[PDB]
This record gives C-alpha cells, sequence and structure tokens, in this order.
C-alpha cells in the first residue's frame, strides 16, 4: 500500500457512489457500481492476513453477480417498452429482479448471508467503509425507480430482514457481525418505509450512518473485537465504553435517544396510512434487538462483580491515536431527538 | 463452383508448405556454405513427398493422453484456423470480399493459441506444461503489439476492407509513409511463429518444442503445417499492407504474379534471419517487448492519429 | 420477443443456478458468472442492431469491457486465495 | 453461407488429415507395444511447480491492454466526423491513458523479470 | 427514381397481400376487411414480415438473410 | 382498429425504367443534373407530408422525367454512351476513376450536340428551395390531442402556519 | 536540462524518441495551418439525401436550380 | 438521493444516448422513432402518475411498434387459416 | 433452404450451457464458454452484427477464455482428466429443458411464454432490416459517435480501467 493509492482508490469510490446518484442513463448506474467494486476491493484487505482475503472474495462474488443481475433486469426494460433512462421502470418483471438485485448489493433477506461473514474477516476501517458509504447508492436508486416497485416484495423483503437478521447476532460475542446484523435491521425499516414516504427512508439513512460512525470510531479508539474487550476496556478507561453502549442503545431506538426519531417517525407515516398491524410486528421484534443490546448492556456495571480484569494495563501515558470527527458524531447521535421538525430539512 | 475456388485456395497452401520447406533447407544449405538435398530426386523436388509420407507413416509413439478430447482437437484446430486464415487475403480478388476483414484476419490469429495451450497441456508432462504456458505468454504479449500497428498502417486506409488497401497503395508503397512501424510489424511477425532470434530450442532450454515438436507424430507433421503456412500467410500479409502492386484490371494475373515475387522473397528472408542471429533468452526478450517496442508502438499510433488531421488528408472511408 | 430471446434467457438462468448451487469448485462459480455476462453482451446486441438503435451501440462494447478489468480481478483474487491453502 | 462453406470445408479436411495420420500409423505393417511409461516420480522433466506471479501477471496485463486496444479499436472510423477537436483530444487521451497504465507498472517493482 | 419505383414496389406488393388475405379468410369469425393494428390510423413502414410472407420462400432467404453473407 | 386503405391495383402500374446500376449510376449524374424540376419537388412532397401512396402521383412524374432523359440519350447520342457505361459496369465497386476516356468522350458527344454542360462536384447539396402548389399537411401522421397540463405553482407565499405540526413542537 | 537530455538520449533513445514523437504529435495539430481544411472536407462528404423546403416566402439563397451559385462552394477544393 | 448537477451546470452527459429521437451521428430513423415522437410528446409536462392513465394509448401504440406481438399474432392467425386449407385447395396466385 | 440458422444456433448455445454447467473441473469449462461464445458469433453475425460479433470474436474468446485457460492451466493441474460426475443434472435438465425448450418451440403456436418470467410471444416468422441507407453500417457508425459523443462515457470507462491496474496489481502485493 503506499499513503498516495489509498487516496487516489478513496477518491475512485467516493467518484463512482457520485456516479451513481448523479446519472439519468441506466448503463452509466451499472458502470458506477462496477467502480465502486473495482475500487473497494483493495481497501478491504489492506492488511494482507488470509481473513481478509477469503472475506473479501466473498464479498466480490455476490456483489458482481448482483451488478450482472442488475444489467439483466435494465436489458428487460429495454425488451419491454424501452429507452435508456433513470424513471418508472415499464415491466413488472424488470422491476421484481431489480428490486432483488438491489437486495443483493445492500444486505437483505434472503441475500444476506455474506454481510456478517465479511464483516468480520476485513478490518475496521474496511468495516467503516462497508457498512455506511456503498449503502448510499443502492438507496438512491431506489428512490428513483419506486414507481414500478411491486409493495409485496420490497415490503417482504423489509420484514424479513428484520427478523431473520434482527433475531440473528444472539449467540454473537463478536462486534463486527453485531453490527452486520443491526446493519441489516435498519435496512428491514429504511426499506419497509421506501414505497410510502421515501423522505423517512433517507431519513433512517442518515442517522443510521451516524450511528455505525460513532460506533467503528469508538472501535478504534478502544481497539475492540468482541465484548470481553469492551469490559477489559471499562477497566482501562469508561468514557469510550459509556459511549459504545449509549451508541448502542440508540442504536436500538430506545425512546429518549436519538435513535428512537426513525423508529417513531416511521411509525407515524406507516400507521395514518391503513395497515396497523405489520409495524406492531416490527416492533416486537425491534423489542428483542434490544433486550439482546441491553445483556450487552449487563456487560458492564461498577463495583463489578469478577470480570478478571487483569493489569499491566494501566498505562501512564496518553494515546495518539487519531479519531477524525468522535465527538460531533457522538453527541449528535445522542442528542439529536429534541431537534426533528428539521426532518424536512432532509428532503 | 464454389467448392472448386475452396479446394484451388486449401490445396496450393499445402503444397506451398511442402515445397516452402525444400526452399528453406536449400537456402540455409547454401547460406551455410554447402549444398541442401539432392540426392532426393532431381535437385531436391522429390524431398518433401520423403519427408510426407515417411513422417506420417512412422508409428504413433506414446503416451498415455489423460484426455482423448483435447489431443484430437488441438491439431483440427491449428490447421482449421491456418487455412481460413487465407480467405480475406486480397489478391485481385478476396474470395470472400468482408467490409472488416483484416480484424477478423487479426482475431482468428488471437484464437491461434489454444492449440499450444490444450497441446502443452495434453502432454501430462508437468514440464511440457510449463513449456506451453511460456510460449503462450509470448505469443500472446505480441497479440498485443501487433494489433496497435494494423490499427496504425491501417489509419491511412480509411476502412477495414483490405480491398482499399489495393487502393491506397497505387500511388506509393505504404512502407514510405511510416517505414518504422513497417520494421517493427515485420519483427512482430517474427514473434509469434517464434523463428530465430525468437525460437526456443533443444540442448538445454526451456525445451518447449521439445516435446510439442516431439509428440504427435504425424498431428506434429500437422502442428508442422500450421506453422509453416501461418509463415507463408505472415509473409504475404505484409507483402499486402506494407507494399504492393498495381491492379491492371483485365488482366489480373500481372498483380498476381508481382504479389508473388514480393511475398515469396520476403519468406525467404524469413528462413535467412532465422540462419542469421543467435536467440534471444527469454526474460529479455519478453521484456524487450515490454521495454521499447510497445512504448514506441504507443507514440507512434498517436502520432498516426494526429498526423492525418493536420495534413488535412484523412482517408476516404466507402 | 420472438424465440431467440426465450433460449438466451434460459441460458442465463441455467448460468445462475450453476453459480448458486455449486460452490465446489471456485473457478467453476467465477466462470458461470462470466458465461451469463457473455448471454447479457448476446441480448443487447442483438435488441439495440433489431431495432436499428445506433448511438446506442455501445452496450456491447462497454459492457464488454467490465466483463474483463472485473473478471481480471476475479482471477487475482482467485489467485491470492488459493495461495492460501493451496 | 458461403464463408460457412468454406469453414465446413477447412474443419473436414483437418478432420480427414487427422484421421488418415491416425490410421496409417496403428494401420502400418507391424505394430508392437512393450515399453512401460512411468508416469510415477515427481523430478523427470522439472519438478512439481511453484507457478510464479509473473507469468500470470503478463496474462492480466494481456488483459487490460486488450480492454485498451479494443475500445481504440473503433477509432478508424471516427477519425472522420464533424467534431475534429473532441476526436484528437480523446483518442490521444485515451491511447495516452494506455500509456499511463503501462509507465506506472513500469515505475512500480513490476516486471523487471530477474526475481 | 429508386424510391418512387420503391415506394410503388412495395404498395402493390400489400395491396396482392390484402386480396389474398381476403380471399382466404372469408368465413364466420371475422376481422373484417384487412386492418392496420395500432389505435391511430396513420402510415407506418410494413414491418418486411407483412410484405414477404405467402411468398413460396424461396425469396424471403435471400431478402431477408441475403444482405448478410454478401451476395 | 382503424382499417387501412391502399389504392387500387391500377392506381399503380404506371410506367418503366429497366436498365441496370450500372448505366443508371452514370446517366443518373448527367439527368439528375438537367432534371429534378419535377423529383426534388417530389422530395418535399413525400418527405413533408411522409405517407408513401399519398403523393405517388408525383412519382409518376420523376418517373416520366427520367423515361423521357433515357429517349433522348437513345436518338441522340447512343454509341459513345454505349460503350461508357459498358466500361463503367466492369464494376467492382463502379470506379468513375476507371474508364475516364469515355466520360469525357460521353460528354463530349453530349456537349457537341445536345449541350448539358457537366455540373461536377456541385450538383448537389445545397439544399434546393422548391414551390409546391398544394398546401403544406398539417397534424402530421397521428398528431392527437394535448395532455392538459398541471396549473404551476403561484402568488406569493408567507411562513407556514404555527410550524411543523407535528405531534407536538410549535414553532 | 542539457545534460540530462543528453545522458537519457545516450542511454535509452527508444524512450525519448517516444517521448518527441508523443509530445510533437500533441502540439502540432494544433499549430499547423493545414488543419481547418480536413474539417471543411469532412463537412462535405454529403452521406444523407438532401432534401427541399417550401421556397415561397422566405429570404432567397441556396437557390433551386443547382447551377445558380447563390449556395456553398466548394470549389476551392476543385482547386487546391 | 438522486441529484441533478448535469441540469445544473448546463452540461450534457448521459442526455445523448438517453432515447431513440436523440440526434444521430449521421442522422438514421430509428424503427420506432415517430412513436417515441409521440409519447414523449404526450407524456412529457406531466407526471408519469396520470401519465400512466391518459397516455396509455398512444403508449400501447409504440409498444405495438417495437415489440410486434400483436401483427406478428396476426400473421400467425393468417397461417393458421392457410394450413388447414392446403386440404381445401385455394390454389396459388402467385408465380 | 432451412433459414432457422438463427435459431438452430441460439439452441446450441444453449446447449453449451445446460449440458456444460456441471461437472467438478472448469478443464472442460473453458471448452463448453468457447463453443457457445463462437455460436455467439453466430448469432449476432446473422443478425448482421458483423463488427460486435467480431469484438466478442477477439475480445471475449481470445482475451477472457485464453485467460482463463491459461490461469486454471497454471493453478490446477490434471492428471487424471476423467469424466468425473455432475453431469447428471445436466442432462437431466437437457431432458427437461429438450420439452421446456420444444415447450416453447412447440406452444410457439401463436403466441408462446412463460409464466414466471415476463411475458414473450412466439410463432414461426422473424422481423428484420429494409430501409437502406447509403454507405453506412449503421454500427460502426455508431461507435464513431462513441468518440464523438461518448466523451463522459469513455472517461468513466477508461478511469475505471487504469484503476483497473492499479486494483490488480495492489492486490498482487507490489507494496
Ligand atoms: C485540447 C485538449 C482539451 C482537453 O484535454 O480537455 C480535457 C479533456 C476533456 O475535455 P474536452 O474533450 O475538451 O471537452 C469534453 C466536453 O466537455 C464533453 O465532456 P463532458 O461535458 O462530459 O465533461 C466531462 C468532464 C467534466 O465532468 C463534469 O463536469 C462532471 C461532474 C460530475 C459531478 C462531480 C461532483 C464532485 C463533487 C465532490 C465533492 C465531495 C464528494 C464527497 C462528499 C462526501 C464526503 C464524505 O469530466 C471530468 O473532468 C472528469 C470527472 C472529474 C470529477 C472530479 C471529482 C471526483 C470526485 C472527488 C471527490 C472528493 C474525493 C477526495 C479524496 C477523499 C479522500 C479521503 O479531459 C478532461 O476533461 C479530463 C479527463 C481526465 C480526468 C482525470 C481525473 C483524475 C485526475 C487525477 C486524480
Ligand atoms: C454521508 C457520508 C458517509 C461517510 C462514510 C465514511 C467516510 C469516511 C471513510 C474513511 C475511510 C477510512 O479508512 O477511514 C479510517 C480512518 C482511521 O483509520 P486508520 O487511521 O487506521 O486508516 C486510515 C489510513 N489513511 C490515513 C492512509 C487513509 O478514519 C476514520 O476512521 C474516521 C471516520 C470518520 C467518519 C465520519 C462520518 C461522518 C458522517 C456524516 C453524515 C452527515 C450527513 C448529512 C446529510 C445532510
Ligand atoms: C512509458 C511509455 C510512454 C509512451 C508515450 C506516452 C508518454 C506519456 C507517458 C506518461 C508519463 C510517465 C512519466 C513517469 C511517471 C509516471 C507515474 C504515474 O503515472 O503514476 C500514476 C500517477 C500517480 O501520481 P502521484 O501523484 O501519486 O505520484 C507518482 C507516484 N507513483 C509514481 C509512485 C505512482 O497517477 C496519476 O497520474 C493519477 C491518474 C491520472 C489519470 C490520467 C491523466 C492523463 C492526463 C490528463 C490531462
Ligand atoms: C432526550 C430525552 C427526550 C427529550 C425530548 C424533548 C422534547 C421537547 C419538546 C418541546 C416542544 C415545544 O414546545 O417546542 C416548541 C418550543 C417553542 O418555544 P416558545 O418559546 O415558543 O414556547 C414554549 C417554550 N418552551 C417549550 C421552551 C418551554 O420550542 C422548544 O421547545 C425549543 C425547541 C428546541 C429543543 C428543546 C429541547 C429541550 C429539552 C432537551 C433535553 C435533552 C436531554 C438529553 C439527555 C440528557
Ligand atoms: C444537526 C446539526 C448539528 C451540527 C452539524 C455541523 C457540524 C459542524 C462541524 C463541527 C466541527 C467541530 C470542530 O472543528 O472540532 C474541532 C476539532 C479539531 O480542533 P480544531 O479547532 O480544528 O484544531 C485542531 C487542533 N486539535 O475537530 C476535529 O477534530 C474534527 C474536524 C472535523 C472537520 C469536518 C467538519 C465538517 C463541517 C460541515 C458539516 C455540515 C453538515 C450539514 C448537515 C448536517 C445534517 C445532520
Ligand atoms: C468442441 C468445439 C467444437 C467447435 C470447434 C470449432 C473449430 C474452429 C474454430 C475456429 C473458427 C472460427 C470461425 C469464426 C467465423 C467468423 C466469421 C465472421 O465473423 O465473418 C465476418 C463477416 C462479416 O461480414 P461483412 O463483411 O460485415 O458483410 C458482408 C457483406 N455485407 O460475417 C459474415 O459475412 C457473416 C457470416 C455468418 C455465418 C455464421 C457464423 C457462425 C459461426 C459459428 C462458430 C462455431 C465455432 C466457434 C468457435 C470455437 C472455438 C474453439
Amino acid at each position: 500500500m503506499n499513503p498516495i493509492i489509498l487516496i487516489i482508490i478513496l477518491m475512485t469510490v467516493m467518484l463512482g457512489t457520485i456516479i451513481v446518484m448523479i446519472s439519468t442513463h441506466w448503463l452509466l448506474i451499472w458502470i458506477g457500481f462496477e467502480m465502486n467494486m473495482l475500487a473497494i476491493i483493495p481497501i478491504m484487505m489492506k492488511k494482507h492476513n488470509p481473513r481478509a482475503t477469503e472475506a473479501s472474495t466473498k464479498y466480490f462474488l455476490t456483489q458482481s453477480t448482483a451488478s450482472m443481475l442488475l444489467m439483466m433486469a435494465i436489458i428487460i426494460n429495454l425488451m419491454f417498452s424501452g429507452q435508456w433512462t433513470v424513471m418508472k421502470l415499464f415491466n413488472p418483471m424488470a422491476s421484481m429482479l431489480m428490486t432483488m438485485a438491489l437486495a443483493m448489493k445492500l444486505g437483505m433477506a434472503p441475500f444476506h448471508f455474506w454481510v456478517p461473514e465479511v464483516t468480520q474477516g476485513i478490518p475496521l476501517s474496511s468495516g467503516l467503509i462497508l457498512l455506511t458509504w456503498q449503502k448510499l447508492a443502492p438507496m438512491s436508486v431506489l428512490y428513483q425507480i419506486l414507481p414500478s416497485i411491486n409493495l409485496d416484495l420490497i415490503l417482504t423483503l423489509s420484514i424479513l430482514s428484520i427478523t431473520i437478521g434482527g433475531w440473528g447476532g444472539l449467540n454473537q460475542t463478536q462486534l463486527r457481525k453485531i453490527m452486520a446484523y443491526s446493519s441489516i435491521a435498519h435496512m428491514g425499516w429504511m426499506t419497509a418505509v421506501l414505497l410510502y414516504n421515501p423522505t423517512m427512508t433517507l431519513l433512517n439513512l442518515i442517522i443510521y450512518i451516524i450511528m455505525t460512525s460513532t460506533m467503528f470510531t469508538l472501535f478504534m479508539a478502544n481497539s475492540t473485537t468482541t465484548t470481553l474487550s469492551l469490559s477489559h476496556t471499562w477497566n482501562k478507561a469508561p468514557i469510550m465504553t459509556i459511549l459504545v453502549l449509549i451508541t448502542l442503545l440508540s442504536m436500538g431506538g430506545l425512546p429518549p435517544l436519538s435513535g428512537f426519531m426513525p423508529k417513531w417517525m416511521i411509525i407515524q407515516e406507516m400507521t395514518k396510512n391503513d395497515s396497523i398491524i405489520l409495524p406492531t410486528l416490527m416492533a416486537i421484534t425491534a423489542l428483542l434487538n434490544l433486550y439482546f443490546y441491553m445483556r450487552l448492556t449487563y456487560s458492564t456495571a461498577l463495583t463489578m462483580f469478577p470480570s478478571t480484569n487483569n493489569m499491566k494495563m494501566k498505562w501512564q501515558f496518553p494515546t495518539t491515536k487519531r479519531m477524525t470527527l468522535l465527538p460531533t458524531m457522538t453527541v449528535l447521535s445522542t442528542m439529536l431527538l429534541p431537534l426533528t421538525p428539521i426532518l424536512s430539512i432532509l428532503e | 463452383m464454389f467448392m472448386i475456388n475452396v479446394l484451388t485456395l486449401i490445396i496450393p497452401i499445402l503444397l506451398a508448405v511442402a515445397f516452402l520447406t525444400l526452399v528453406e533447407r536449400k537456402v540455409l544449405g547454401y547460406m551455410q556454405f554447402r549444398k541442401g538435398p539432392n540426392v532426393v530426386g532431381p535437385y531436391g523436388l522429390l524431398q518433401p513427398i520423403a519427408d510426407a509420407i515417411k513422417l506420417f507413416i512412422k508409428e504413433p509413439l506414446r503416451p498415455a493422453t489423460s484426455s482423448i478430447s483435447m489431443f484430437i482437437l488441438a491439431p483440427i484446430l491449428a490447421l482449421t484456423l491456418a487455412l481460413t486464415m487465407w480467405i480475406p487475403l486480397p489478391m485481385p480478388y478476396p474470395l470472400i470480399n468482408m467490409n472488416l476483414g483484416v480484424l477478423f484476419m487479426l482475431a482468428m490469429s488471437s484464437l491461434a493459441v489454444y492449440s499450444i495451450l490444450w497441446s502443452g497441456w495434453a502432454s501430462n508432462s508437468k514440464y511440457a506444461l510449463i513449456g506451453a504456458l511460456r510460449a503462450v505468454a509470448q505469443t500472446i504479449s505480441y497479440e498485443v503489439t501487433l494489433a496497435i500497428i494494423l490499427l496504425s498502417v491501417l489509419l491511412m486506409n480509411g476502412s477495414f476492407t483490405l480491398s482499399t488497401l489495393i487502393i491506397t497503395q497505387e500511388q506509393v508503397w505504404l512502407i514510405f509513409p511510416a517505414w518504422p512501424l513497417a520494421m517493427m510489424w515485420f519483427i512482430s511477425t517474427l514473434a509469434e511463429t517464434n523463428r530465430a532470434p525468437f525460437d526456443l530450442t533443444e540442448g538445454e532450454s526451456e525445451l518447449v518444442s521439445g516435446f510439442n515438436v516431439e509428440y504427435a507424430a504425424g498431428p506434429f507433421a500437422l502442428f508442422f503445417m500450421a506453422e509453416y503456412a501461418n509463415i507463408i500467410m505472415m509473409n504475404i500479409f505484409t507483402t499486402t499492407l506494407f507494399l504492393g502492386a498495381f491492379h491492371n484490371p483485365y488482366m489480373p494475373e500481372l498483380y498476381t504474379i508481382n504479389f508473388t515475387i514480393k511475398s515469396l522473397l520476403l519468406s525467404i528472408t524469413f528462413l535467412w534471419i532465422r540462419a542469421s542471429y543467435p536467440r534471444f533468452r527469454y526474460d529479455q526478450l519478453m521484456h524487450l517487448l515490454w521495454k521499447n517496442f510497445l512504448p514506441l508502438t504507443l507514440a507512434l499510433c498517436m502520432w498516426h492519429v494526429s498526423l492525418p488531421i493536420l495534413l488535412s488528408s484523412i482517408p476516404p472511408q466507402t | 420477443m420472438s424465440l431467440v430471446y426465450m433460449n438466451i434467457m434460459m441460458a442465463f438462468t441455467v448460468s445462475l443456478t450453476g453459480l448458486l448451487m455449486y460452490r465446489s469448485h471456485l473457478m467453476s462459480s467465477l466462470l458461470c458468472l462470466e458465461g451469463m455476462m457473455l448471454s447479457l453482451f448476446i441480448l443487447a446486441t442483438l435488441m439495440i442492431l433489431n431495432s436499428h438503435f445506433t448511438l446506442a451501440s455501445m452496450m456491447p462494447i462497454i459492457l464488454l469491457v467490465f466483463a474483463a478489468c472485473e473478471a481480471a480481478l476475479g482471477l487475482s483474487l482467485l489467485v491470492m486465495v488459493s495461495n492460501t491453502y493451496g | 453461407m458461403n464463408l460457412m462453406i468454406t469453414l465446413l470445408t477447412n474443419f473436414t479436411l483437418a478432420t480427414l488429415l487427422v484421421t488418415i495420420a491416425f490410421w496409417l500409423p496403428q494401420l502400418n505393417v507391424y505394430s508392437e507395444k512393450t515399453s512401460p511409461y512411468e508416469c510415477g516420480f515427481d523430478p523427470m522433466g522439472s519438478a512439481r511447480l511453484p507457478f510464479s506471479m509473473k507469468f500470470f501477471l503478463v496474462a492480466i496485463t494481456f488483459l487490460l491492454f486488450d480492454l485498451e486496444i479494443a475500445l481504440l479499436l473503433p477509432l478508424p472510423w471516427a477519425s472522420q466526423t464533424t467534431n475534429l477537436n473532441t476526436m484528437l483530444t480523446m483518442a490521444l487521451l485515451l491511447i495516452f491513458l494506455l500509456a499511463v497504465s503501462l509507465a506506472y507498472e513500469w515505475t512500480q517493482k513490476g516486471l523487471e523479470w530477474t526475481e | 427514381l429508386l424510391q418512387a419505383e420503391k415506394d410503388r414496389r412495395v404498395l402493390q406488393m400489400l395491396r396482392e397481400n390484402l386480396e389474398e388475405e381476403a380471399t382466404i379468410m372469408k368465413d364466420v369469425p371475422g376481422w373484417k376487411v384487412g386492418e392496420s393494428v395500432f389505435h391511430t390510423t396513420r402510415w407506418v413502414t410494413p414491418m418486411m414480415g407483412e410484405l414477404y410472407g405467402l411468398r413460396t420462400g424461396e425469396e424471403i432467404l435471400s431478402s431477408t438473410y441475403g444482405f448478410i453473407w454478401y451476395t | 382498429p382503424g382499417i387501412v386503405e391502399l389504392p387500387s391495383l391500377e392506381d399503380l402500374k404506371v410506367q418503366e425504367v429497366k436498365v441496370s446500376s450500372s448505366v443508371l449510376k452514370a446517366a443518373a449524374h448527367h439527368y439528375g443534373a438537367q432534371c429534378d424540376k419535377p423529383n426534388k419537388e417530389f422530395m418535399l412532397c413525400r418527405w413533408e407530408e411522409k405517407d408513401p401512396r399519398r403523393c405517388l402521383e408525383e412519382g409518376k412524374l420523376v418517373n416520366q422525367c427520367a423515361l423521357e432523359f433515357f429517349r433522348q440519350i437513345k436518338r441522340h447520342c447512343a454509341e459513345p454512351f454505349t460503350e461508357y457505361w459498358t466500361c463503367i459496369d466492369y464494376s467492382g465497386l463502379q470506379l468513375f476513376r476507371r474508364c475516364r476516356k469515355e466520360q469525357a468522350q460521353f460528354d463530349k458527344c453530349v456537349l457537341d450536340k445536345l449541350g448539358w454542360v457537366r455540373p461536377d462536384l456541385g450538383e448537389l447539396s445545397k439544399v434546393t428551395k422548391v414551390k409546391t402548389d398544394r398546401p403544406l399537411p398539417e397534424n402530421p401522421y397521428h398528431s392527437r390531442a394535448r395532455p392538459e397540463p398541471n396549473p404551476e405553482v403561484e402568488g406569493d407565499l408567507k411562513p407556514a402556519r404555527h410550524g411543523s405540526r407535528l405531534f407536538f413542537w410549535t414553532m | 536540462v542539457a545534460a540530462f537530455l543528453k545522458n537519457v538520449w545516450a542511454k535509452e533513445p527508444v524512450l525519448v524518441a517516444s517521448f518527441a514523437i508523443a509530445g510533437l504529435a500533441v502540439i502540432l495539430p494544433t499549430l499547423s495551418p493545414y488543419t481547418k481544411y480536413s474539417l471543411m472536407i469532412n463537412r462535405a462528404t454529403p452521406y444523407n439525401y438532401p432534401v427541399p423546403l417550401r421556397d415561397d416566402g422566405n429570404m432567397p439563397d441556396v437557390p433551386s436550380h443547382p447551377q445558380d451559385p447563390q449556395g456553398p462552394s466548394l470549389e476551392w477544393l476543385k482547386r487546391l | 438521493p438522486f441529484f441533478d448537477v448535469q441540469k445544473k451546470l448546463g452540461v450534457d452527459l448521459d442526455h445523448w444516448m438517453t432515447i431513440q429521437s436523440a440526434e444521430q451521428p449521421h442522422r438514421i430513423p430509428a424503427r420506432c422513432h415517430a412513436f417515441e415522437k409521440e409519447w414523449i410528446e404526450c407524456a412529457h409536462g406531466i407526471g408519469s402518475i396520470r401519465a400512466e392513465k391518459e397516455c396509455k394509448i398512444e403508449f400501447e401504440d409504440f409498444r405495438e411498434c417495437l415489440l410486434r406481438q400483436k401483427t406478428m399474432k396476426r400473421l400467425n392467425a393468417i397461417k393458421r387459416q392457410r394450413d388447414k386449407l392446403i386440404k381445401e385447395g385455394k390454389y396459388t396466385p402467385p408465380p | 433452404m432451412m433459414t432457422y440458422i438463427v435459431f438452430i444456433l441460439s439452441i446450441i448455445f444453449v446447449m453449451g450451457f445446460v449440458g456444460f454447467s456441471s461437472k467438478p473441473s472448469p478443464i472442460y469449462g473453458g471448452l463448453g464458454l468457447i463453443v457457445s461464445g463462437g455460436v455467439g458469433c453466430g448469432i449476432v453475425l446473422n443478425f448482421g452484427g458483423s463488427f460486435l460479433g467480431l469484438m466478442v470474436f477477439l475480445i471475449y474468446l481470445g482475451g477472457m477464455m485464453v485467460v482463463f485457460g491459461y490461469t486454471t492451466a497454471m493453478a490446477t493441474e490434471q492428471y487424471p482428466e476423467v469424466w468425473v460426475s455432475n453431469k447428471v443434472v445436466l442432462g437431466t435438465f437437457i431432458t427437461g429443458l429438450l420439452m421446456e425448450f420444444l415447450m416453447v418451440y412447440y406452444v410457439l403456436k401463436d403466441k408462446e411464454v412463460e409464466i414466471v418470467f415476463k411475458f414473450n410471444g412466439m410463432g414461426d416468422w422473424v422481423i428484420y432490416d429494409t430501409g437502406d441507407s447509403g454507405f453506412f453500417s449503421e454500427e460502426a457508425m455508431g461507435i464513431a459517435a462513441l468518440y464523438s459523443y461518448g466523451t463522459w462515457l469513455v472517461i468513466v470507462t477508461g478511469w475505471s480501467l487504469l484503476i483497473g491496474v492499479v486494483v490488480i496489481m495492489e492486490i498482487t502485493r507490489g507494496n
């Protein structure tokens, strides 16, 4: 690796996604996906251990074949009354294959099989860039093509994402995996609302990006791949941990914390329309994810009962490890619920 | 009537291969200051028939192939390509006149390497494998460069027709507008065939042609065939591309004569270059291509993209 | 949709089911993907050149170029995976 | 169809000649079969193989450089249009980009071939 | 000249199609007289399927597949 | 749904021009020189109204012009034209750089007798202007009704009323 | 500069000459006097039938009879 | 969040290859061109919500140009009577 | 005088993948593809796709499949190279796709389609080109428009390629 080349790659990832957002032509958007893959394979694998190689492969297969399936749907659009634009697809089927395709691009229920695995394989920073940035392109496409979406699919994929992906993670003591399954749940929400009022989808998107942002950044602060690592850091320094936990509850959508805001608005614009049963069917599973995460909150206490907290590990020297923007996003994901009249600024 | 045309095309290239091997042995002979074969027939005209029917009759000789598929695939492919390459070559008249043309020859010439991958693959000898992979490497690397040259020297034609080439040649041979790119493309034509300097060899060396030239007997008379016939081709396609004669219709055999003479002399120069110089070692060859040829080809190319628009003569696509 | 379209689609789905339902060899996976990709080249070509919509004829070319610089990436990751074990 | 007849013939004569070349040697006057052939032990020619990244990388760069070559291939059609400025700009731009790839790989440790 | 000649030829041909069709399709399940299938009546080029058909099949070979693979 | 109408077979069957492409090529060059009063007009006809079967009458006209053209070359300069199109019919893309002697020879019979200066490289392009008595077609081809577009937003707008209106949050 | 170019042209003439052909190939299309000619040529070859327009009630130019000069003239190509 | 820069900066990027009616390299009409012209003439200023509704007729016209389902089915309907009347002779007009 | 040859080539093209996709080894993978792809030249050409067909006959056949067979040949070494296994479901899908393909070429009377995928339509006749344009490929001129109009498009392609280089070597560990 070279400290330039990483800039000349990340620049191309930013560029690719910018193209997926900007272009009004299909073939372009398909190219934007191709460039985000081509340039995102080097970011993962940064350190040469084999874990990142096998994991980066499992990303590459399903991601690339997803892209190809997208191209198939585009072409079927060309078959049926057709031109190359970005707008309502004229085929119900092309819309089907395209909702499946964009359901592989970002983790969803039948297609989520790769996300936990790849997220634990690759390192931290690649973990951040995988679960947030690349998640901007597909939503930016779905917001466009929503008029032709078959409601039954995306509603299904959303729910099954929340049920399956959310229900998962229970036995997992790893972190990266937890962040993966939670990504799939927030996915189930963002895509759940997508047909009704996409404004909320972009909302839960943004809040979500802040959430995983502070989360992974804290995992860089205290380098931790497990919960055991979290407790041991609790007896190294407290503050970073309670930031991790409070941001995890915000990841659970607990009422005073800011993570409750997308759930709450989603319940409004979800239930002013007819169906009231499905939101509750989501909120149950939401409680499941909660008291799992609060198991991870009995990971800690003071006057602790024995955690085997060891030694050597008091240190006289502070760490200089550079944390880029931690504080603004920490307070910004904790304190935001007393805002949102600001919701409409988003759209 | 049409199959008459096919037969008249493909039988004389085979006879051309046999008597070519004769002229090879002789020219190398006297070039080496010694008479070539005189004692098979008069003057050596019965030598090919000897080589032919004998080299057919020596028995198949080894080993278990491990693939019955590929072993009898590769020869058929090598021939079939070597025979169909001759189709578009213009002559007074092409026998198939294709709009694209020359890039069709380029394309099949790109396909020609599967006979090396598969041929060297089915040996079951792990050394002939490696040798084959390497020969594929150099053939392929000179499939890079050559393509760009055609994509340049053609840009003075204005179309791929391969007929209009004979129209451009009327006033001045295309050797004059670009000599150097023609030089690089001649040596490029030495590349794939692996004539000396570019050949691999016996004694101590990679010995790709050790089992490749050894093995498959009669089918070695085939790989033999496609190699020499392919040589005569690349000579002819040089004669057409970088030079040529005036076509006087109502008497095409005039142009056919002149064409034939220059092509034959060119092949003569192949066989005597092979006499002349030693061989490159392998890496010095491969990265001799990567070092120097390909950059200068890029330069000359862009200079032929920018040139015709300068002088305001850009060619007339019909 | 004529016939040829039906048939090429069936080829597409043969390649896709061959992708998902065989994990044994990885080169086989990557391959099946690539063959499917070819089928897409064929589709876009036949269509565009059927409707005589000329300015869009690139879709075979530029669709085919990423059939490679992405595929090449694929095989490189294949080698770097193989040298983990075997 | 015409060239397809040429392909049918040219595939025949290949097939026929191959067949003759298999018949006659085992149609020969006396064919005798004895000797053992030892596939056997690994060091006969070479031994094993630790296949090396260099050759494979040559295949790779053969791909990328192909792609840029064929992307460049239609130019003789395009060299004549009503926009010459843009033509020169992006043809020189494109193959210049090819030469940029090559120049990069020629600057890094790649190639160099003695290793 | 080639244009006028051509279009006369194709109109002649399409009308011959019309009369043959008229003779064959007399029966109860009437689609009535030869009609366009579009909701708006105005000139639209023939399909080349409409023109050449029922034609003995010899010249559909050279007309439809004829140009490709040359003469 | 709509039933097409096609002209009677006898509306067709006008005239004949039967010659090879070869003769028609150079002879075409000369009549395209002197003719084209009718046929350019014809081209704004079937080009402007485009419905072949609408304008075919003027196709009869152009066919008339070309017909009598070849008639004049019949009765006027016969032999030199014959050798000329037979040397141009040795073909191989029928190149005009091939047989020149009888190009100058042919225009020499023509000019020496009937006139017809050769237009050469200025024969065409220079998009021609032509008059026609027929009124231009309006609402060409289908030309359906308009979408009834949607009213655009207008008027001065003041701040909203009491704010987000949400479950709470006044201003 | 002078010593640098003398040394790179002493060692690697192929690469120096390559950069020369490159650069000169870049600049020269800008300067040379013949440029516009190529463009005007390329625009002077019609691929598509010139299609007439309603004459009456227009500004007179590009006149009916192909001999009447008022239109564009490529005669500059006739003799060049 | 689909952004429109290319209308903001006033630059065409993908608008040229977008639909069949754009200016071709050397203008050659697409097969179904005119019906593109009428489908976009109908659906231009509207919102694709009611364009579905009101432009349906002309749109289906366009489809019936592109795919040629219905007319192909019609020709088929002609050979399907032709077939069973090979038995009962309708002879032939052509030579 | 069959002139179904576009459809025959379509069918053999399918057959390549059908009987192809099974068995454990890629060594025959190359064969299966290159067969199907060359048949693809068959299809594309028989629609008059001449240049494009030649490009799938250059890049994909030569470049792709040569590089594949090169790596496969280098990565895996085959002593036995036997008939192996797994072809059972491939042939059984050649029977299910034989009466399914013969079901789409049988039910093709009037319009034929499927209840899974989008609609189709069928029947024996084929639609093609007329309305000659003088001295135009209708294709290659299109690609001349790639260089004229394809500004943004050739930019993103080329850039994605050069990134192709730095990515590939970067993963093969230059450091
Ligand atoms: C297990 C293996 C089994 C198979 C073994 C095969 C062994 C031999 C393989 C090598 C030979 C490949 C031959 C490819 C021929 C390609 C022909 C072609 O592209 O011709 C171009 C030409 C363009 O015509 P043009 O000039 O534009 O126009 C004429 C006037 N209008 O086009 C035309 O004029 C139109 C021609 C159309 C004719 C149909 C083409 C069908 C091709 C079928 C290929 C099948 C084999 C595939 C390759 C296998 C490789 C291993």
